[PDB]
């Protein structure tokens, strides 16, 4: 189930983008949301520190929405 | 799979919901969108049909992964988006490619965000986008629609706005929608219905154009095409 | 009351002359403008018909204060401004609202000053501006004319110029007129007559469109309308 | 004398080659261009017909120095440039005047350089450019094509680009051609042929328009015209 | 005194403008929020119905924010 | 008869706008003529001093041409 | 000597350009006043008819103002 | 119960001009309240951004029409505009209504100006016989000297688009408040130390001389000291 | 019977360049006649505006192609351009033809530049081996330094629209003369006292150093002193 | 076998940045090689133009992420940018790829900037905790101070059109190399003597103070001296 | 070693882009020369046919100039 | 035969315009090629010095391409 991860990621993204978690369309592209390559690296380093992972900054290109990133991190983490 | 419906105040929203496949056109999508428009039209308090999408692709066009007088379902749907008593609003926050351009173009209003792109790729595959062009040309004029096809021209939000393919542009198409919905609440469905009926009375498509456009797309697809589609595939 | 005629060198000017009532359309105005155009056409040395106004309202549209094959006099007049052997020139130095937009749009050339505004308010009242739209769409293209109607979009002089509703814009429409009159003195009435006749040959309106447009306006007015008109009244 | 042909890779180029006479239209030019287009069409490996010129005049129009159903050869040639299976490309690096505007406008793509100028001078001579207008209006829209005729408006490269008369503009039309040729090499003749055939299916000219346009030009030329042509001569 | 009037108006404004009440700044001008003269007349008719008043549509010009209108309305209320 | 007032007002407006009295369309809006709100106040203070009146600057909004202003001042003055 | 020639030309120029003779600056270029090559040829034919001359249309290029043309014409007059 | 309402967010302090019924005029209390907000922001070592926003139709109407100057002394208005250019915090003006007279300087002195649909900027000072001497250096460092002086001589009004075209606004959109989240997210990629060194270096490369704040203060006081007539005229047109 | 014709109006003096047959060149008499017009305008305490306009196709063709310099001395051209920036009168240039070489500075030094359809601006100086040193500070204070220096290096020509886009013209239209009534009516809302204090403050905030007029005068004289060849080339192309 | 390939033409020397596989970074050898090309160009009395062009997708990527400062001393980067503004040769930058960080200054310091379709300009310095102190005066003399400082604070990227609109590029087109022949033909109408006197006069009218190159060098060295973290972040995003 | 490979590719690139081989800068990016993803795939198929290789279309991204591609190709050649 | 003159003129024009002789369309206008009035005077002074002529700068307006100029100089020179 990706829902717990999507929540943790939605709250970090909202803080990073200076919005409320409630304003974020989980299926919107990171480009549409205005996550640049710099905040992208910080966001992936948040995912790595929070779940004990080391995913390349490149992962946001492979899974370019909150929902797609959540399934990736969900199926990866444990 | 391919469409997710969300109701709102006097509106129904059809969301293209297959981002990892880039929101391709197939029988499933066309049927799910026709059925969303049926539901919206059956609700007599509905006034607006919103078409929006997911991820980086608004709509990639025909997934690459005809009796006499009949039309392909794509034609039938584009005509419905122009003829519905509902105001039809396209929210474009990613790439609209090939048939994906016609799906947007056929809505009453096109909102285009920073990541909106439009491009008819058909001639690079040896095809004419015969079914999409009338809905593009009624917006851009015939010269820009036919020269954009010949050159497979790409439009960003500003270019799409300048040539009439987009009515409104800004950083996010979704943030242009609430003022459009606020504005449409000043009028009603009966008035929108009569306006769209009169557009068809003033700018008509002849009764054979759907069949003819459908036929031209089928002929060229049934041709050297498998190669050109591979090439288009390898280019991405 | 409603129109004041001034002759000049090879021209007749019809001035909308009821500024305190905002230059509304009624039977009086339409008849006085038809009779001004008759006088201008009867003078074989006349070549130009100038339509200008007074105060802050070019024309506010229908004052809010059909046999088979017949057309309303508004339709008949707009068609005459497109078909006359005289060059027809609209001088817009204030608000052109509802039917007032069609009256300008139907002239060969629209000059727009700093205070020029155009807006079709019809859908806010539950109406289609069926009679005005062909004369707007022949200038803007169908997409911008129908989306401006749905959204009751307001154009200032620059916006009207950019979308083709105005041919010329500047600080005062009246100061754009002498160079236009100077330019038209290079040609003659016979040449202007043939040019306008050929526009009708190349961009025709079918013979039933006047009746159909007139009918659609009458139906929607004879409908919930009295309320929407009050509301439009209270909003100003 | 009047046209020089140069073959290239998948293309034939027809060069207007009478600069000291300003590249006028006469029976010789129209026949030499029809024969160049015949040669290009007969070569099954040809895909592009390029129309370019010499000196300061792209084309000055009719040198100033009709059975029933028949069309003048100018009409016939302009229609061929819109109907050919070859992509037709106009390279405009000087003044396109009167009928010279229609010759450019009728090609699929118009490239305009810094010295490109377009102007319909016909009404200054008491004429309607009836044969050139459909090919101009299919690019600019009816309002800008008819108001540019009435006002004998001159367009430079940027203005021609902004109104759709030119698809591309830059310092030299000839330097815009190689990227256009590179782009067209991605598609083929069969696909270009079907696209242009579908433009005629979607934006048709009725079967009588060629005769009617030809007739209107002949009538007005056979009229007060010899004087207006002298005047136009003395003005340069 | 005005805070309940302000909330009743804030919810109606949210519905007219297709946003959530929590998106509305009570001190923003009606022109900044995007309320036109048309929905303005509907909004005033709403004020009149809900509070049994007979305010002219011009009142949105005199008190051109939710805060300002809600004080004027509460002071005209029983 | 407003004609004497229209003349006195036309001459002041021409001086204010740096044109000749003959160039002024009496039925043109003050906006069309380029009378701003500042020259508007000076023009109304001209009307007040010349006819012994004290009309608000607002009067040019109520009667927004030379002709309409002349009828107002005519029917008012004596 | 030229002042009568200047006035005859000033009235004809006023009629060709749809303005009053008093609107024309005798020292303004024909290009600034808005006289094109077409009305230029008509204007020269007017000069020729009125003064029995045979000037080429090019003379408006050699003497490109009312003042300059009126001196050239008066000096060619009886 | 003041003319500035203060709101804390993540690495920012927002000062809201909060007298819309009075059109957010400049007086003593507005300048002290703003100077005190800036002090609270700068004292928080985790604060990186100072956001200046307002209420109603008037961003800031300038000096209220409803002073001795010691040697080397500057009026508080000058002191505040300088602070907005020198603060180690990024200063962002959020403009969705009329900035008039002194209100134009207050917006212009911020690092970044966001203008919405209802934004208007106009120096009305020459219409009152005044030179806007204290605001001009903050406008001119955005518009260049010609456009700042000519806009003053003609009392030119700028909407959001025109303000953006001449440099007075850095970003324009339907609503200035909706341009703020992306500016804040972008600023979160740098830190206060870098922002401070960048503003300091702007003063190094494009300095105001040490006498300018005094001379500008003096010129405004001299002209304010027929001014009564011209201000009555200005209010009557308002 | 001079190169400047002087006309009085309501709170203005208009100096008309009145040698169209010679293309309104700059020589001694034009600079004295203009300096004398400015003197007559400034001596009338009711005068508020100096209007500079011209005749024919040439607004001003610059120095006529048809000088000792004492220490601290400036050429009269510099003196006149400075006067147009420092005069207590609003200076308005009305440009409906070619401003060439020195003609560009003469227009640029006015407070407001009005450009009509036939307006053209071009510094041809580098084509003659010259630096337009005296005009450049008056162009650069309008265009910024990059566009003024690059336009000089490339001898860039500006029509009305391009002049307006870069700041060299403040207003553009079909005819510069028809933009003048609205500028005069707007200036009638302020007075000479305010206009004077505003121009003085421009010199205070954006000064030219006291040596600049001398150094610029010297650089032009040095380069004019192969120049004969390059001027023949320039006339042959003219 | 160097980071600059040198080509002679008619009255020009072209220095080509020739390390595309490394993205044409700035290091010691690039700055010396460029300084040496400029020396060979200036020593040829028939040379009038120095052309700076590059290879691949990177015009110049800035300092390579793959220094003591004596009193009055300047880093070589500053010395080279100053030389490009003071050289008696016209300096033309030909930009058809990414100019990043220090690469923006190197282009901006040339007299004329030509930008093609693939041209991009961006100061990334604040994202690494740096102030681009040495490049800023060369950008600001083109863009004005507001746009140069704001573009730095926001790490704004400019394509060819945007660069042209703000003054950073003088000419824009499909390919910067194809804008060069017309610039060279235009420059052939003037000579080195005039070009030299014009650049000298730009320094006279718009000077940089004698301490600026030192202070700017010091500020960059101080900030480079958490920088390791922020540069890792920048490379990971690259 | 690569100079013959560079010339074979330079002639093919010249034909695809409708220019002369002598117009092509071997060090210019494929994006600067105007090669799109489509002719890019044809160009790679040309490389593969001529040199009997099986390169992916992505190789134009890895070696984005004629010089760079010609070194990569020559080093994969016999 | 104008071909020897066209060659000598083509080489000077290429040097003047910073192109190769091979890039010049002999029938292109001097305006299309970017020969300004200043380089035009230098080019005519090249023609004069090379062929012992003294043709006015104006000659490039009379014969405004390389081909037309070559026929003029050919039929003139000897
Ligand atoms: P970040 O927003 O600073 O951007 C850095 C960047 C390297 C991603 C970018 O500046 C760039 O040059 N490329 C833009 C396209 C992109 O995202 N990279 C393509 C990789 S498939
Ligand atoms: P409603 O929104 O349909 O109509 C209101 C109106 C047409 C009367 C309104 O547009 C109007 O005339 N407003 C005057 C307000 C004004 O000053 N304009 C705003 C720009 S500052
Ligand atoms: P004046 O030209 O200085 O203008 C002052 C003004 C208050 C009239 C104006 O700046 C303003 O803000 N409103 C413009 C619209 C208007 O005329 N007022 C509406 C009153 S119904
Ligand atoms: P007439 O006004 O119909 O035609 C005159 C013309 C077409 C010959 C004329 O436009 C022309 O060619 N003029 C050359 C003049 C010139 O230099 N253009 C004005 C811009 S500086
Ligand atoms: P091809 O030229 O038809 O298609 C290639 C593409 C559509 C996949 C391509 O346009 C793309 O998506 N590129 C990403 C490259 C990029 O960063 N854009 C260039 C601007 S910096
Ligand atoms: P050169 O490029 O410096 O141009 C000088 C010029 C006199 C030719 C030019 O600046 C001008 O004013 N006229 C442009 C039109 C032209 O070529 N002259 C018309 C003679 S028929
Ligand atoms: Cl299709
Ligand atoms: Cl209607
Ligand atoms: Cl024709
Ligand atoms: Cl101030
Ligand atoms: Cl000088
Ligand atoms: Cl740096
Ligand atoms: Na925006
Ligand atoms: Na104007
Ligand atoms: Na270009």
């Amino acid at each position: 189930d990706p829902a717990p991860v999507a929540r943790a990621l939605r709250e970090e993204l909202a803080r990073t983008l200076y919005c409320e978690p409630g304003d974020i369309d989980d299926e919107a592209s990171f480009n549409t949301l205005g996550l640049d390559s710099i905040l992208g690296v910080e966001f992936v380093a948040f995912v790595n520190q929070t779940y004990g992972l080391d995913e390349k900054a490149g992962i946001l290109y492979d899974h370019p929405s909150l929902a797609a990133l959540s399934r990736h991190v969900a199926g990866r983490a444990a | 799979g391919s469409v997710r419906v969300v109701r709102g105040r006097g509106l129904l929203r059809a969301v293209l919901d297959r981002p990892e496949r880039r929101n391709p056109i197939d029988a499933g999508l066309l049927t799910s969108l026709a059925r969303a428009l049926d539901q919206a039209e059956s609700d007599q308090d509905c006034r607006v049909f919103v078409l929006s999408s997911t991820g980086e692709d608004f709509c990639a066009g025909t997934d690459l992964s005809l009796p006499d007088g009949a039309e392909l379902p794509y034609w039938t749907l584009l005509e419905r988006l122009t003829r519905s008593p509902l105001a039809t609003v396209a929210v474009v926050d990613g790439r609209a490619t090939a048939g994906g351009v016609g799906l947007a173009a056929a809505c009453d209003l096109v909102l285009a965000g920073e990541r909106a792109r439009f491009r008819l790729t058909e001639v690079l595959a040896g095809l004419v986008p015969a079914m999409a062009l009338p809905f593009v040309a009624r917006r851009t004029g015939e010269q820009r629609a036919f020269a954009a096809t010949l050159r497979a021209e790409e439009f960003d939000a500003g270019a799409a706005h300048r040539v009439g393919l987009a009515d409104l542009a800004g950083p996010r198409a979704e943030d242009l929608l609430p003022p459009v919905l606020a504005g449409l609440g000043r009028t009603d469905r009966s008035t929108t219905a009569a306006l769209k009926e009169y557009r068809a009375r003033l700018f008509p498509r002849d009764a054979r154009l759907g069949h003819d456009a459908s036929r031209l797309l089928i002929e060229r697809f049934a041709a050297g095409t498998g190669q050109l589609l591979a090439r288009l595939r390898e280019a991405g």
